[PDB]
């Protein structure tokens, strides 16, 4: 890594985290390589012989402790440990069995909740298939609940090298939609047939997308689609590249303005010496962002608190 | 969401707060306090002498960020540490020499002094002092004896006196060193010692090189010098100061000489004065004065002005923006807080250079507030 | 047959003289002077704590002409003034750390220190002070106390202290940091205190970057300590003093632990002593020792050699030649006039550095004549 | 003009006679141009119109002093004057006809110098044209001077334009040269024919090789000569070329070892910083001079005294 990158500074003390991230993302095959370095010189380079391997995976993960674990743990003022890791998340996988299970009980946690409700003379809902001797619908017995549109389950031909999947199957609904007492025909009721998987390629499902219904026309409805998977981006990261991390032997300030005791602006200033246009462009951030809504890298929504990052030059005199 | 911080650095600050506005103001405190514990510097020493060796040793010969220059000087102007009156007029010419304005005491030359003078020209024992290292003494032997001069002598540098019977013919000398060369002067009554401070750094100004010189003429004679009228020839004159200190009289004599109507920058009292400098558009421009420095105003005792003597010429000379000099002892003047207030831009003062010790706290706390620091 | 001399010039010399024999006097005589007020410094404060900060304004972060290094340094090496027993062996490792030795009082740091500490680091208000300024204290609690470590460490500096529960520890720690790399390490006896100052500017000569560590020893046990032997494991050994400093057994203890039979190097008196330093071979070479430094024995009082203490790293690092310490307070010794003649080539010596006060004036002179000076 | 360069360096108090000569040189025709230049800028170009005629010659002489005298005579510190002086000793004549008369009265101060004594028995000389009775030679009657040689006096058609030129004409002898009573006649006296102008050419005339005797044969005389004109370099230095030469604001200090008073050696290395290679390299051509032959442009006899010349960086401190 070179000073002022783009990328990101682990303090020393939380350098355990830190390389477990690294370890975890080789051995679920978010990373295929990691080449570290003891300050300015490059030491090793750590990659899977094999990603389909898990074996291979494991043994990346342990050689990348084996190597640093001494020199992280034992870092001295002035060095650092950097490592620049080429990612590629659409490779990523579900390792465990047991984390497969989880999000399927997760799914199955949902089975009755109510998609569409029974239909009445006012609300559009859930009618019968076929209408009464008038030609008019009437209301359907059941309501359209989760278990009605869809069973959940870990896929066949799963396993701990190339990954597990959960797995989404359509079910079957006779009843359509529409209003009781109206004499136009129930609309049929579109089943998830897209979106059946997901393998959890760097992504995480979106609950408020997944298993909803989309009634089209408005007024006058003519479809109603429940939708499969619905997936999110996990973070705002590219999905490919290279990032840089870099370990420092800093003690890491963590000043909460909310806080019953935080230091204070003034005590900071004194104890450190800070970069004035750093300062200036993160004030300059804020202060947009505040006034015009003008989002910017400088200043961020981290856990329902804004904060800045500030690296000064050194400590402060007297 | 993050950079790759340096090795060197001794923390990572992370400041957070539920909402914007907490931290906005956190933020901006951060910086006022980061940028006031960096750019609001006191230059002081025990004694006069010293504040005065403080002032050559950070801006002269020095390699701190505002310094004059970085290299060693090839000139001295050296001014009788009690005698205001003499070198009243030396702050233009320090400015145009290159020079660092040092006092001393006026029968042995300080060894605080010579062991600066060394520092800042940097003289040794191994190296030649050639013919370019100069010393101006501003005043006559009752300011800076004979004795002291030969003592500068002694050490193998020349010794150039710019002195006359009186501070009238004394100013003279001095600014006829200086140069008329640009068609203007500044002129100040004999008394009007707080108003030749208050014009010293606008007049430690250089343009194309040449700094402007002032003259003291008597202000309550009928008409100035036959040698101040040969002096000022044709030119533009501004005089500084009010009637009590140059005359109506004077003013007339100065218009009838010149053959050009004289200026005046002046108020009440020296306060006023001070503060009419800088609203003066000639010498500083509204909004684009950020840059200032702050010395006593004489009012306990007028000797106490050699601190502004000696910071003028930085002053003048000062980053890439001319600071005035605010006179206040114990306290601003109402004019003096209005004037800064139009003077400093939108944004604040980004320097502020208390020189000297006795100047009291709520006078610094008030120029802090009114740059914004 | 003559050339156009610069403008600058303050004379042109003409030395004339009937016999060219009467001219070539002359000319030598003026050669000698020339040479003499050029290269015979002296580096003398009113204090002991006085000429360590001499030495450090001019030699480390200097424009002089021999300095050790013309930038800001990041090591400081620090000394408690009184105890020259826990900063014995400190000076290679100052050599090593391209860092001045200086000297604080016990429990407070005095303010003379601190100006030259921010002089020589350059630091400063409005620049940050990275992790990369480092302070080592040289001793224990009894040499150093807390209260300096915090005043340090508050200012914002990195203080390691290299200490022990006696001396003996104490210069573990202190060699400990040094090294030893070069498979070589000099010993010296508890008591040994003016031997340590002779051998000291040989250790701080550096060889690929490393200085050589010194190991003090108790020199009346039946063996050296564990420790001593786990960090002196199978190096060369050259022992400083004779056996009222390190006896018998205790050479024999060494041979045994490292396997390799140790050096020797002493006299009847500490005078002695350091003149065999000068003949040794591996030291200095014949006829090619031209730097030379000079400081007191400690006969007056032991103390007072924390001035050749400071004074040996920037000897063994002087210009592109080692110098040698001299010690003698009043009186040269018979030998060390011997080992000078030997050491100084047929030329003569090229640069002469009396460092402290206390010197007598026959000693000086004596070097300057055995220097041809 | 430029420092470390050959050629003079006159002090202030001296300015005048420098100037004087440089006058002296373009009047009598030595100096074709000189280039002033005050400090490092050229100010001005001093050359007669026309070198054979005298006025023009005297006008460049007078604007050389006009343009100069003010800035030499109130010459400040760190100032100086550099003259760049175009020459040519062929071109040099005699302009005046004071100097020429001089010439001739140096000439005819020689007049009563005998050249060679009345003969003896033993030793060689002027005998009578006819021998004795017996047939053997008798001394003359009076010894040979350069009257009886030569008459001297300037030659007709000369002018201070083209110079004018100081001639020697022959006289008579009929005295001849051998021993009393010798048998063999004696020798004719062969007077000057040649070397009978001189019209200073960059050259003096040598008076140990003018008006000289040359006894030819040895033992057995066969001929005597007497020389005319023989002249001299008056100078080491190149008949044609450039030469520069600096006025500088510096006091001249005369050390005269020989001197009751004079500045110590310690006095002087007290007041002024001298060059450590500038003295090493004198004090080695000193002693190389004194112990081996070797001659050097360091060091030098002028006026029956050794001297070196030193220009020292500046004064010392203290």
């Amino acid at each position: 890594a070179t000073t002022g990158t783009q990328g990101y500074t682990v303090v020393k003390n939380d350098w355990k985290k830190a390389v477990k991230q690294l370890q975890d993302g080789l051995k679920d095959n978010s990373i295929g390589k990691i080449t570290v370095s003891f300050n300015d010189g490059v030491v090793g380079e750590v990659a899977p012989k094999s990603a389909n391997k898990k074996a291979d995976r494991d043994a990346a993960a342990e050689k990348l402790y084996n190597l640093v674990n001494t020199q992280l743990d034992k870092l001295g003022d002035g060095d650092y440990v950097d490592f620049s890791v080429d990612y590629n998340l659409e490779n990523k996988i579900i390792t465990n069995q047991a984390d497969a299970e989880a999000i399927v009980t997760k799914l199955n946690s949902l089975n009755e909740k109510t998609l569409i409700d029974i239909a009445t003379k006012d609300t559009f809902g859930m009618v019968s298939k076929t209408q009464d001797s008038e030609g008019k619908n009437v209301a359907a017995t059941k309501a359209l609940k989760v278990k009605d549109v869809a069973t959940f389950g870990l896929k066949s031909g799963g396993s701990e090298d190339t990954g597990y999947v959960v797995e989404m199957k359509a079910g079957a609904v006779e009843d359509k939609y529409g209003k009781v007492g109206d004499s136009t025909a129930g609309i049929a009721i579109n089943l998830p047939s897209t979106g059946l998987e997901y393998a959890g390629k760097g992504t995480t499902i979106d609950f408020n997308k997944t298993l909803k219904v989309d009634v089209t026309g408005g007024s006058t409805p003519s479809a109603v689609a429940v939708s499969g998977f619905v997936t999110k981006d996990d973070t705002d990261l590219a999905k490919s590249g290279t990032i840089n991390v870099r370990v420092i032997n800093a003690k890491e300030e963590s000043i909460d303005i909310d806080a019953s005791s935080y230091t204070s602006a003034e005590n900071l200033a004194k104890r450190y010496v800070f970069d004035p246009d750093e300062i200036s462009e993160a004030y300059k951030a804020i202060v947009a962002l505040q006034n015009d809504g003008i989002e910017s890298n400088l200043v961020q929504l981290v856990n329902g608190k804004y904060q800045v990052i500030f690296y000064p030059e050194g400590k402060r005199l007297e | 969401n993050d950079t790759i911080a340096s090795q060197d650095t001794p923390a990572k600050v992370v400041i957070k707060a539920n909402k914007l506005k907490d931290l906005k103001d956190y933020v901006d405190d951060l910086k006022t306090y980061n940028n006031t514990y960096s750019n609001v510097v006191t230059v002081a020493g025990e004694d006069r002498i010293e504040t005065a060796i403080e002032l050559s040793s950070k801006y002269y010969n020095s390699d701190d960020k505002n310094a004059i220059t970085d290299k060693a000087v090839n000139d001295i102007v050296l001014v009788g540490s009690t005698s205001i009156v003499d070198g009243l007029v030396a702050s233009p010419l320090a400015s145009e020499k290159t020079a660092p304005l040092l006092l001393t005491s006026k029968d042995k030359l300080d060894s605080s002094v010579k062991s600066e003078i060394k520092r800042v020209m940097n003289l040794k024992s191994d190296t030649g002092i050639n013919t370019s290292k100069k010393v101006y003494l501003a005043g006559g032997v009752n300011s800076i004896s004979k004795d002291v001069e030969n003592e500068l002598k002694n050490m193998g540098l020349k010794v150039t006196r710019l002195s006359g019977e009186d501070r009238y013919e004394t100013s003279l000398a001095i600014a006829d060193e200086i140069g008329l060369d640009n068609d203007k002067a500044f002129v100040v009554g004999g008394t009007g010692l707080a108003d030749a401070m208050s014009i010293a750094p606008v007049a430690s100004q250089l343009k194309d090189g040449d700094a402007t010189p002032i003259v003291v003429v008597d202000g309550k004679a009928k008409e100035i010098s036959d040698d101040a009228k040969s002096f000022l020839g044709t030119s533009d004159v501004d005089i500084i100061g009010g009637k009590n200190s140059v005359s109506k009289e004077i003013e007339e004599s100065i218009d009838s000489a010149t053959g050009k109507t004289p200026d005046r920058i002046s108020g009440d009292d020296r306060q006023a004065t001070n503060a009419e400098v800088l609203k003066e558009d000639d010498y500083f421009t509204d909004g684009e004065v950020v840059n200032y420095f702050v010395a006593k105003d004489g009012s306990t005792k007028e000797d106490q002005l050699v601190d502004a003597l000696a910071a003028a010429p930085i002053a003048g000379r000062f980053k890439e923006s001319p600071a005035p000099i605010i006179l206040a002892t114990d306290t601003l003047s109402s004019d003096q807080n209005v004037a800064v207030s139009k003077a400093v831009p939108k944004d604040g003062g980004t320097n502020l250079v208390q020189v000297g010790k006795g100047i009291a706290s709520s006078v610094i706390n008030k120029m802090k507030d009114l740059l914004d620091m």
